[PDB]
């Protein structure tokens, strides 16, 4: 599918740190999502070929949105070269939960753990080497099947420092029918990962039935926003700084 | 300082807490999971009248 682009209406908001501040404006320099960027659409109404999973190049961080209400793509593996000499990540939306397998798993020419349940063994065929595996609360992960209005803003972020993968979420329940709409909301932290791998590349583990759905994959930026807190202590509004003069003198 | 019992409210997954001077301000329990304030002790100069 050639992807046709669209753009970024201020998103990408995610609270980078633990602390807590009060109505405060602080201004920080970490990778984020631009502003008004020039998102990667991959348009998943098939209903054309969808089944376009390529290695991407995980840069550093990936907003990997979605706006999908069935979670067609259940799950997202990583590693470096994917060829059985890796000890790759698998962060996989299974019916238990969201499960890290983190593994040196046996990849084949074509790695993926195609669904067949991810059964397609070219990404795991024994557990010879596991650092860890974290198994995640098990929640109501009933083979996500809902469809219709892009409800369940299931965005996404997905950042990897000093080994330490963290996935940053959100879902906002706002009704929306097409690419990412005005309006404000940050994200929050729902995972750090302690561990110790070394990624390059990802894939998107659609749920094949290609298929019909809707999700875009950013790609961060090391910027400098400048936040505003309230009094609730929630971010509320942000400046890309490096955009334009006017946000450069706020 | 002073472990005083504070009023303000944290988002349910924040730790520290400072002020627009950039010091720890706040400090939420990591037992029972509440929240406290934080108050120096540093206190003025000794003076003489004579």
């Amino acid at each position: 599918l050639p992807p046709a682009y669209t753009n970024s209406f201020t998103r990408g908001v995610y609270y980078p740190d633990k602390v807590f501040r009060s109505s405060v404006l602080h201004s920080t320099q970490d990778l984020f999502l631009p502003f008004f960027s020039n998102v990667t659409w991959f348009h998943a109404i098939h209903v054309t070929k969808r089944f376009d999973n390529p290695v991407l190049p995980f840069n550093d961080g990936v907003y990997f949105a979605s706006t999908e209400k069935s979670n067609i793509i259940r799950g997202w593996i990583f590693g470096t070269t994917l060829d059985s000499k890796t000890q790759s990540l698998l962060i996989v939306n299974n019916a238990t939960n969201v499960v890290i397998k983190v593994c040196e798993f046996q990849f084949c020419n074509d790695p993926f753990l195609g669904v067949y349940m991810e059964s397609e063994f070219r990404v795991y065929s024994s557990a010879n080497n596991c650092t860890f595996e974290y198994v995640s609360q098990p929640f109501l992960m009933d083979l996500e099947g809902k469809q219709g209005n892009f409800k369940n803003l299931r965005e996404f972020v997905f950042k990897n420092i000093d080994g330490y993968f963290k996935i940053y979420s959100k879902h906002t329940p706002i009704n929306l029918v097409r690419d990412l709409p005005q309006g404000f909301s940050a994200l929050e932290p729902l995972v750090d990962l302690p561990i110790g791998i070394n990624i390059t590349r990802f894939q998107t583990l659609l749920a094949l039935h290609a298929g019909a759905a809707a999700y875009y994959v950013g790609y961060l930026q090391p910027r400098t926003f400048l936040l505003k807190y309230n009094e609730n202590g929630t971010i509320t509004d942000a400046v890309d700084c490096a955009l334009d003069p006017l946000s450069e003198t706020k | 300082g002073v472990l005083t019992e504070s009023n303000k409210k944290f988002l349910p997954f924040q730790q520290f807490g400072r002020d627009i001077a950039d010091t720890t301000d706040a400090v939420r329990d990591p037992q029972t999971l509440e929240i406290l304030d934080i108050t120096p002790c540093s206190f003025g100069g000794v003076s003489v009248i004579t």
